[PDB]
């Protein structure tokens, strides 16, 4: 399977846009973490089935599938988040009806730390000006690489996580930029992935926070896609 | 769950 | 400055290794974070004089510096543990004289575990066979990317510059380097996460009274030396 | 002190 086709599985796997079916309105400590559970919720179902839709990925062990899945929801939620962000300076696109600014961060504690996190590496894919098959490379590669017959599933994952890589260098080579430059822009969007882990270690740790505490409703996926970071 | 959605469609 | 010069200059900034000995008595939970703690106290000392000595880095405001250091030293000692480990299968090379084996890290509740991330990404940086030159541009390039703010992105590419630049010298096929270059900087979110466990566990140690924390240590540790 | 350090030596 060439790198082309494989970005085109990737594009296929891509699960649908969501909406909380939220009424516009203004933001409350409430209906903010209220609505953020909620889309995690949503979004955590669509991305088991894209996991599935990655070639391979069904083939490895139903240990690796669950761990991996465990390990790196959040950075791929956060992930998708910044691609849908990117064409919006100063705003955070969570999802359509889901649309939240610095200054609406300030009303819940804690978590104004982690939308300028966000922002900021929102910010500097855009000024690298991340492109739409580039994102879908990334994204693969944030599953692939997150955690870590019994075996086999090893080199299995190895070869698929080496795949997405070279379908990341492809894409990255028909930009048509010198070989110099593409071997910088490999590493820049590499180097991001480390932010991308940060933000999201911060946003669990606050989650985690407000599910102990109760002030969320904490929906079964969720909720333990939650707890098995925790154990 | 996400086991049964891992081996459900 | 001449990507070879830049790698040339971040090997003579290479820190010198820090003399550690191993407590005579088997290690009790309290000897072992006695030891971990006291090295990475005199390794701290180190790293911001190496820091000092990367291109352009004390050309960075003073305010940028402080937050580059806070936010990555567990990073690196542990980037320069793996390094150190590499030649050494099972084992953890904190230092010369501290050789510790997965084994010993029972003694301490929640330690083993990191002890494990840390010999696993030891094995993929082995399995690559990680080079010298590579290894020194990657070191830095993790203080580089713990993100003036202009000046940090200019420095970020010379070094990538260099990196790149050590890969092509070793002569396998364009399309070979640029797989190369991708396999090592993944394995950064790796160090990343061990990092934050690591100094997870350091602050519950703390907290658990199980091993005080000094004063270099404990600023590094708390991150907000500037409030 | 971190800043020391940075600025002092
Ligand atoms: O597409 C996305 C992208 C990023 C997200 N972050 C959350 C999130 C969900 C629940 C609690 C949180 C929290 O307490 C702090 C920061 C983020 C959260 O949902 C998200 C959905
Ligand atoms: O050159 C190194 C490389 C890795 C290190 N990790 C520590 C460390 C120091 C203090 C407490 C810890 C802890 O509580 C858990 C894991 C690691 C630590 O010191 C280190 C020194």
């Amino acid at each position: 399977l060439s790198p082309e086709q494989l970005v085109l599985t990737l594009l296929e796997a891509e699960p649908p846009h969501v909406l909380i079916s939220r009424p516009s309105a203004p933001f409350t400590e409430a209906s903010m973490m209220m609505s953020l559970t909620k889309l995690a919720d949503k979004e955590l179902v669509h991305m088991i089935s894209w996991a599935k839709k990655i070639p391979g990925f069904v083939e490895l062990s139903l240990f690796d599938q669950v761990r991996l899945l465990e390990s790196c929801w959040m950075e791929v939620l956060m992930m998708g988040l910044m691609w849908r962000s990117i064409d919006h300076p100063g705003k955070l696109i969570f999802a359509p009806d889901l649309v939240l600014d610095r200054d609406e961060g300030k009303c819940v504690e804690g978590i104004l730390e982690i939308f300028d996190m966000l922002l900021a590496t929102t910010s500097r894919f855009r000024e690298l000006k991340l492109q739409h098959k580039e994102y879908l490379c990334v994204k693969a590669m944030i599953l692939l690489n997150s955690s870590m017959q019994d075996a086999d599933s090893s080199r299995k994952l190895a070869h698929l996580l080496n795949a997405v890589t070279d379908a990341l260098v492809w894409v990255i080579a028909k930009s048509g930029i010198s070989s110099q430059q593409q071997s910088m822009r490999l590493a820049n969007l590499l180097m991001l992935l480390s932010h991308v882990r940060h933000a999201s270690n911060k946003g669990m740790e606050h989650l985690l926070n407000m599910k102990c505490k109760n002030v969320v409703p904490v929906y079964d996926l969720l909720l333990e896609m939650l707890n098995a970071h925790v154990l | 769950k996400l086991v049964q959605l891992l081996t459900t469609t």
